[PDB]
C-alpha cells in the first residue's frame, strides 16, 4: 500500500492495462461525495479545467 | 384596601377559609390500612370450640355482603351512598399503597418482597365477594356518570393492576353462572357518553378569559372551575385501563368473550364502539389541526389539551393492542372487517402534517416527542396486526391498500427520515468551507447560512429547518454536535419498526410493484 | 432610599383575603416564604395546630381504651366479631360510626 | 356505492306532485341565459330529453375551507357535511347562489344560476342527510336522500310549487 502511492501520481500510470480511463471513472464516482479537486490532485490529471 | 379597618367577623370568615387552605396538605394517611388490618386479623375472637357453621363471616366480608345486598336491590334510581364511597376510596388506597410505591432503585429480592405485598394486599380483598360487588355496582347504573361509578372503577383498577389472573377466571366464572344481561349495556352507555374537543367551544375558550377581571382578578368561580373542552377526563383513561386490565394477560375467554355472548341473548360489541369513538376522536384532532393551521403559533393551553387528547389516545391504543395481543383470529377479522382503516389513514394524514409543521418551533419540541411516542404505539399496534399472516392473506392486502391511499404521508415521513439521517453523515463529511472546530462551533449561524447553503451533492433545503432548531443568540452556537443532531433517541427509536414493518410486508404479499415504490423510496 | 415596590403592592393594591392568605401562607412550611412575621406568632399557630391534631386521632409520635374513640370502635368490632349481625340498618350505622372515629380531621 | 370527486355526476329530484310522479333535472343554458330551468324527463320514452345541459362534474370536496382566508391573502369519498363544488361541463362555469332574485316571498327568495369564475364563497353547497338512518361523518351512496344548503345563502335549495309551472330558488 505505501508502495503503490508513488505510481498513482505519475502521468504514465495505465501501461498494461487496457482501460486508459479509469481515472476519470474514479473521479466521477467519488466527485460528490469527495472534493473532485482534491481526488483529482491525488490522482495527478494536471490541467482538470 | 389595608387589612386594618374591616369588620371583625369577615375577617374572622376570610381566616377561616385561608386555614382551610392551609389545613390539609396531606392526611394522617395508612389509617385506610390500619383499619382495614384491624378487621382483617381478628375475625374471629374466642371461639370457646363453638363452629356452627363452617366458618363465621369477619365484619369486613359482612360489610362487602351489606354492599352486595344494597346493589342487588331492584329500584329505578341509585342513590348517593358517599359512606360507600368512602369504604371504596379506603380499601382502594390500602390495595394501591404498594402500587404507589413501587439509577438502581431497588434489587431483586426488594422487588419480589413488594410483589408478595401487593399480591397479599389483594388477596386480603378478592378472597371475599368483592369482584361480584363490583359487577353489581356497574351493573345498578344504566347510563349516569358520577362520582360514585367513577370511584368503582379505579377500584377495578386497583384490584386487577398487576393483572390477577385468579379475579379474571372468578369474574368469568360468575358471568357465565349469571348469564345476565346489563354489565355491556352500562359500559356502552358509558363509553356513548365520553365527548371530544370542539371548536365552538374552544372559541368560547378564547373569549371569557379575554375580559380583563371577573369578580376580584379572574372571576373565583371560573377560576377554580377553568371549565373545560375535555368535561370528563380521567372517566375515559379510567374505563379504557379497566377494559385494558381486564385482558391485560393472555386469557382468551374475554378476548372472545368481548365480542361475541353466547350464554346472552343480546350480543354487544365493544370494539366497534372502540373504533366509533377512535374515529371520532381522530375527526376531533383533524378539525383542531385544521383550524390551527393558519397560526404558525401554538399557545400553552392548546399544548395542554394536546397532550391530554394524544394521551387518551395512547391509552385506546394500548387497549387496542392488548385485545390484538393473543392469536385471537375472531377480533383480527373483526378488525379486518371494520372502519379502522378509514381512522388510520387520517391519522397518518395528521401525523404527518404535525410533524412537518410543528418541527419549526424549538420549545414545542416535547409535544413534538409526544406525537412521536404515540406513532410508536401505532406502529407498535400495526405489527401486532400482522401477527399469523399468511404469505398472500387478505390482512396484508388490506395494508397495502392503505398504504396506498395514505401514499402521500409515507413518502413524506420516508423523505424526512431519509433528509435528516443523510445529513448526519454530511456534518461528519470534511465540510471544509464551514472550516470550523470550536465548543460553540458556531458558524456563525447566520454567517454559516451562506455557507451551509452551498451543497455540492445531495440536499440545500434540509440545512435550513436544523438552524432553526439550534440555539442562536448572536449565533453562538450553530452548535450542530451540541444537543446532538435533535431527538436522535426519539426519532431513531421510531425508525426501526417502521422498517421492520416493511421487511413484514415485502417478504409477504409478493410480486406487487406498487409496494416496489415504497421499498425503494 | 429604594422604590420599595414589592411592599407596597402586596399592602395595599392586593384583595384583602388574598393579603391575609399571602399574610399566614407557607407559614407551615419551615424554610420557604422567606419566614415572614415575628417567631411568637408562627409558634402559637403551630402550638394550636398541634394541639387540635392532638385532639383529633392524629398521633403525632414523632391497651385500655381511655377515651371515647377508641371505645367505639373496639365496640364496633367486637359486635361485629360476636356475631352475625342481620339487620342492615344496624350494620349501617355501626359502620358509619367507625368510620366517624376512624377519619377525624375528615 | 359509495361517490367520489372527479367523477361526473347529474342532480336530480323526484316529486309527486299533479298526482303523477315527476322527475326533475335542473338544466343550465350557459352561454346566452345565465339561470337555471327544469327539465321534466318523466315521459323520456315518449319524448326524448336533453343530457347536455343537465350534466355537472364534481371537482373537489373539502369540510373546513381556510382556502378562502388564503385566496384572500386523486379520487376522494364524499362524506355528509362535506362542501363540494359543481362544474358545468357544457360552459365549464360553476353553479352559485345570485343576490338579485325574482321576488315571490321576495324575502325569502335567490335564484341560482352559473358563474364563469369559483372565486366566491356561493360556489360551496354542503351536504346533510334526510333520514335518521345516515348521521353525520357516514359516506354518501347513491340513491340517498340529501339536502342540500349553500354556505353563502344559508338556504335549503327549493322547489317552487305554490301556483307556478317550475321554479327553483334559494329558499
Ligand atoms: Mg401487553
Amino acid at each position: 500500500g505505501q508502495w503503490d502511492r508513488l505510481v498513482l501520481n505519475t502521468p504514465s500510470f495505465p501501461s498494461n492495462y487496457w482501460d486508459k480511463f479509469v481515472k476519470r471513472k474514479v473521479l466521477d464516482k467519488h466527485g460528490d461525495i469527495f472534493g473532485r479537486e482534491r481526488i483529482a490532485e491525488l490522482l495527478g490529471m494536471d490541467l482538470a479545467s | 384596601t389595608p387589612l386594618y379597618n374591616l369588620p371583625t367577623h369577615r375577617a374572622c370568615n376570610m381566616f377561616l377559609e385561608s386555614y382551610k387552605a392551609a389545613w390539609i396538605l396531606t392526611e394522617d394517611h395508612s389509617f385506610e390500612d390500619r383499619m382495614i388490618d384491624d378487621l382483617s386479623k381478628a375475625g374471629e375472637q374466642e371461639e370457646e370450640e363453638e363452629e356452627v357453621e363452617e366458618k363465621k363471616p369477619d365484619p369486613l366480608h359482612q360489610l362487602v355482603l351489606h354492599f352486595s345486598r344494597t346493589a342487588l336491590t331492584e329500584k329505578s334510581k341509585l342513590d348517593e351512598d358517599y359512606l360507600y364511597m368512602a369504604y371504596a376510596d379506603i380499601m382502594a388506597k390500602s390495595c394501591h399503597l404498594e402500587e404507589g410505591g413501587e439509577e438502581v432503585e431497588v434489587s431483586f429480592e426488594e422487588k419480589e418482597m413488594e410483589k408478595q405485598r401487593l399480591l397479599y394486599q389483594q388477596s386480603r380483598l378478592h378472597t371475599r365477594g368483592a369482584a361480584e360487588m363490583v359487577l353489581q355496582m356497574i351493573s345498578a347504573c344504566k347510563g349516569e356518570t358520577g362520582a360514585m361509578v367513577s370511584s368503582t372503577l379505579k377500584l377495578g383498577i386497583s384490584i386487577l393492576n398487576g393483572g390477577n389472573a385468579e379475579v379474571q377466571q372468578k369474574m368469568l366464572d360468575y358471568l357465565k353462572d349469571k348469564k345476565e344481561v346489563g354489565f355491556f349495556q352500562s359500559i356502552q352507555a358509558l363509553m356513548q357518553t365520553c365527548s371530544v374537543l370542539d371548536l365552538n367551544a374552544f372559541e368560547r375558550q378564547n373569549k371569557a378569559e379575554g375580559l380583563g377581571m371577573v369578580n376580584e382578578d379572574g372571576t373565583v368561580i371560573n377560576r377554580q372551575n377553568g371549565e373545560k373542552v375535555m368535561a370528563d377526563d380521567e372517566f375515559t383513561q379510567d374505563l379504557f385501563r379497566f377494559l385494558q386490565l381486564l385482558c391485560e394477560g393472555h386469557n382468551n375467554d374475554f378476548q372472545n368473550y368481548l365480542r361475541t355472548q353466547t350464554g346472552n341473548t343480546t350480543t354487544i360489541n365493544i370494539i366497534i364502539c372502540t373504533v366509533d369513538y377512535l374515529l371520532r376522536l381522530q375527526e376531533s384532532i383533524s378539525d383542531f389541526y385544521w383550524y390551527y393551521s393558519g397560526k404558525d403559533v401554538i399557545e400553552e393551553q392548546g399544548k395542554r389539551n394536546f397532550s391530554k387528547a394524544m394521551s387518551v389516545a395512547k391509552q385506546v391504543f394500548n387497549s387496542l393492542t392488548e385485545y390484538i395481543q393473543g392469536p385471537c383470529t375472531g377480533n383480527q377479522q373483526s378488525l379486518a372487517h371494520s372502519r379502522l382503516w378509514d381512522a388510520v389513514v387520517g391519522f397518518l394524514h395528521v401525523f404527518a402534517h404535525m410533524m412537518m409543521k410543528l418541527a419549526q418551533d424549538s420549545s414545542q419540541i416535547e409535544l413534538l416527542k409526544e406525537l412521536l411516542d404515540l406513532q410508536k404505539d401505532m406502529v407498535v399496534m400495526l405489527l401486532s396486526l400482522l401477527e399469523g399472516n399468511v404469505v398472500n392473506g387478505m390482512i396484508a392486502r388490506q395494508m397495502v391498500d392503505m398504504l396506498v391511499e395514505s401514499s402521500s404521508n409515507v413518502e413524506m415521513i420516508l423523505k424526512f427520515f431519509d433528509m435528516f439521517l443523510k445529513l448526519k453523515d454530511i456534518v461528519g463529511s470534511e465540510a471544509f468551507q464551514d472550516y470550523v472546530t470550536d465548543p460553540r462551533g458556531l458558524i456563525s449561524k447566520k454567517d454559516f447560512q451562506k455557507a451551509m447553503d452551498s451543497q455540492k451533492q445531495f440536499t440545500g433545503p434540509e440545512i435550513q429547518f436544523l438552524l432553526s432548531c439550534s440555539e442562536a443568540d448572536e449565533n453562538e452556537m450553530i452548535n450542530f454536535e451540541e444537543f446532538a443532531n435533535r431527538f436522535q433517541e426519539p426519532a431513531r427509536d421510531i425508525g426501526f419498526n417502521v422498517a421492520v414493518l416493511l421487511t413484514n410486508l415485502s417478504e409477504h404479499v409478493p410480486h406487487d410493484p406498487r409496494l416496489r415504490n415504497f421499498l425503494e423510496l | 432610599s429604594a422604590a420599595e415596590t414589592a411592599r407596597r403592592t402586596r399592602e395595599f393594591r392586593s384583595p384583602p383575603q388574598e393579603q391575609i392568605n399571602m399574610l399566614l401562607h407557607f407559614k407551615d412550611e419551615a424554610d420557604e416564604e422567606d419566614c415572614p412575621l415575628p417567631e411568637d406568632i408562627r409558634q402559637d399557630l403551630q402550638d394550636f395546630h398541634q394541639d387540635l391534631l392532638a385532639h383529633c386521632g392524629i398521633q403525632l409520635e414523632g391497651k385500655k381504651p381511655q377515651s371515647l374513640q377508641e371505645l367505639v370502635s373496639h365496640m364496633v368490632v367486637r359486635w361485629a366479631q360476636e356475631d352475625y349481625v342481620q339487620s342492615p340498618e344496624l350494620v349501617r350505622a355501626m359502620f358509619s360510626l367507625l368510620h366517624r372515629q376512624y377519619d377525624g380531621l375528615g | 356505492q359509495f361517490l367520489r370527486t372527479d367523477d361526473e355526476v347529474v342532480l336530480q329530484c323526484s316529486a309527486t306532485v299533479l298526482k303523477e310522479q315527476l322527475k326533475l333535472c335542473l338544466a343550465a343554458e350557459g352561454f346566452g341565459n345565465r339561470l337555471c330551468f327544469l327539465e321534466p324527463t318523466s315521459n323520456a320514452q315518449n319524448v326524448p330529453p336533453d343530457l347536455a345541459i343537465c350534466c355537472f362534474t364534481l371537482e373537489q370536496s373539502l369540510s373546513v375551507r381556510a382556502l378562502q382566508e388564503m385566496l384572500a391573502n386523486g379520487h376522494r369519498t364524499l362524506l355528509y357535511g362535506h362542501a363540494i363544488l359543481l362544474r358545468h361541463a357544457h360552459s365549464r362555469m360553476y353553479l352559485s347562489c345570485l343576490t338579485t332574485s325574482r321576488s315571490m316571498t321576495d324575502k325569502l327568495a335567490f335564484d341560482v344560476g352559473l358563474q364563469e369564475d369559483a372565486t366566491g364563497e356561493a360556489c360551496w353547497w354542503t351536504m346533510h342527510p334526510a333520514s335518521k338512518q345516515r348521521s353525520e361523518g357516514e359516506k354518501v351512496r347513491v340513491g340517498d336522500d340529501l339536502i342540500l344548503v349553500s354556505v353563502s345563502s344559508e338556504r335549503y335549495l327549493h322547489l317552487s310549487t305554490a301556483s307556478g309551472e317550475l321554479q327553483v330558488d334559494a329558499s
